[PDB]
């Protein structure tokens, strides 16, 4: 069970990203979580900012409720338990903003 | 978050020799731990500098300045590792520094730039310079991290970059509304280099109050290369109503880069 | 290169998103299955944004709101006809912004 060292990115995103944490009607903020034990160190997770979403007026509308949206990804986590070092991978849920929806 | 160009880039210095090798954000230090680490960096910093590509293109690239802690620990440092971490998306991307000779001695500061990261224009990040090797399992962090905010596409020698020419603040329409007959208005602005539609967002509130009697909404298609730069013109009629005197037309773009999501330009009537 | 061991740590873990959240929001998306055998995770998933703008209560779309989709740079492991990982940029959902609007 050998993991390749090596890593290659066909994925360069080539567009544009975009400030919408703060211009979204669920806003959320950034939080860099860092393990040194685990690959990458750092993940940045979103939390949201309210309960509701947020009208036109600045009001945070009640109704409507901010959500999070959340995102599977790996991360290798190394144990050193012992002399003897020692990684597996790693299922971890990054919430990656938040969207505004109507409650059922 | 990219690095401008594949050029060969220089770390050395005056006393140092070392070169910028690549490197995924993992390192033989974080496996296989060697037995004595090296201290923090201090002193990192993040300015805001802007360099060409080979072509005329020109990008806001991230200017990293971090000095070396002045201590025992300097000798079994062999290098450092810099991580740009992108928020939005949770896109890092890593160079590395590696020192062919190894130093003795703190007589003077030891200071190092690495200025060849292109950074998105609204965008924070966090970049972050590893000291090599990394800490052992449950040792010294050994790192710094330092939060990093690119302005939006207004800052005076922002928007005259590439990423922000394109879908360009650039781009001002000269935009010219004529009250003209009643229950009629005439709108012309001048539009962009991009054959991609637009759209006009006509509202009418009653004055002094948000709710609109009248909204109507005008499509125009995609301008021919020929018809670049050149102001067009769009004449509506008005609803015939008293009180639905406040008038908020508004243009919205759809650039390639940035579609739908363009900013809008919106002009208010006041009778 | 590097050891790996069973790993899968917490595998067994539930995405807590609000079931039907794609459809529920102000800013609903659409979800791609895109299938590989050999990329762990095998199965692909990608958003697309339903509507350029954003819908009311009232279930029709306003224009006055963006709709605009929030991306995520991933990790996983591709497989070998020898395991490598490497970075997909997965596009995850969609929020509504209000958009920036220029005054004159
Ligand atoms: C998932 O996403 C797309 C984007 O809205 C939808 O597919 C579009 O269907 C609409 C309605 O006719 C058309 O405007 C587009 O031509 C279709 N796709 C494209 C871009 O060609 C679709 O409605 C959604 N899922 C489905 C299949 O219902
Ligand atoms: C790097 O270091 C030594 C001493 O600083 C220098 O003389 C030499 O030219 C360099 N090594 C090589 C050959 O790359
Ligand atoms: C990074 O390094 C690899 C191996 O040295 C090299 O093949 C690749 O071209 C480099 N990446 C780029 C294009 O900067
Ligand atoms: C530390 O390094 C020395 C020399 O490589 C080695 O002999 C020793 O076993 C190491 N200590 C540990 C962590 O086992
Ligand atoms: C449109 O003209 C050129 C060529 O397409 C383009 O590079 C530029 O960004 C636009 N013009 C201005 C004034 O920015
Ligand atoms: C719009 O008509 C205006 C004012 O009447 C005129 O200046 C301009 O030539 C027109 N634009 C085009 C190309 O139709
Ligand atoms: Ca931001």
């Amino acid at each position: 069970m050998k993991l390749d060292i090596g890593i290659i990115n066909e994925n360069q995103r080539v567009s544009m990203s975009r400030n919408i944490e703060s211009r979204s009607t669920s806003p959320w903020n950034y939080t860099v979580t860092w393990d040194p034990n685990r690959y990458p160190s750092e993940v940045v997770q979103a939390q949201c900012r309210n309960l509701g979403c947020i009208n036109a007026q600045g009001k945070e509308d009640i109704s409507m409720n901010s959500v999070p949206i959340q995102q599977e990804t790996l991360v290798v986590r190394r144990k050193h338990q012992g002399c003897s070092v020692s990684f597996q991978l790693e299922k971890v849920l990054v919430t990656v903003g938040c969207t505004c929806v109507t409650p059922v | 978050l990219r690095l401008l160009d594949h050029r060969a880039l220089v770390c050395s210095q005056p006393g140092l020799n070392c070169t910028v090798k690549n490197s995924t954000c993992l390192d033989d230090s974080w496996i296989h731990p060697r037995n004595l680490t090296p201290s923090s960096p201090k002193d990192l910093q993040i300015q805001l500098h802007f360099a060409h590509t080979q072509q005329g293109d020109l990008f806001p690239v991230a200017h990293i300045e971090w000095t070396l802690q002045t201590d025992a620990s300097i000798l079994y440092l062999e290098g450092a590792e810099l991580s740009v971490l992108q928020l939005n998306t949770n896109e890092r991307l890593c160079v590395r520094f590696e020192f062919l000779s190894k130093l003795r001695h703190h007589h003077r500061r030891w200071r190092f730039t690495f200025s060849h990261f292109v950074v998105d224009p609204d965008q924070e990040y966090e970049v972050t310079v590893h000291h090599l090797p990394k800490p052992i399992p449950d040792g010294d962090p050994n790192h710094q991290s330092k939060n990093f905010l690119v302005p939006d596409c207004e800052h005076a020698r922002m928007k005259v970059t590439t990423p922000c020419m394109s879908s360009g603040s650039l781009w001002d329409p000269n935009i010219t509304v004529e009250t003209l007959e009643a229950h009629q208005l005439r709108v012309s602005f001048t539009l962009w280099n991009e054959s991609t539609h637009y759209q006009i967002l006509l509202t009418s509130f009653p004055h002094m109050e948000n709710h609109s009697c009248f909204e109507h909404m005008h499509h125009i298609p995609a301008p021919r290369p020929e018809e670049f730069h050149q102001r067009s013109n769009v004449t509506l009629t008005l609803r015939n109503l008293k009180g639905c005197c406040r008038h908020q037309v508004q243009i919205q773009p759809f650039f390639s880069s940035c579609l739908n999501d363009c900013l809008r330009h919106s002009a208010t009537v006041s009778c």
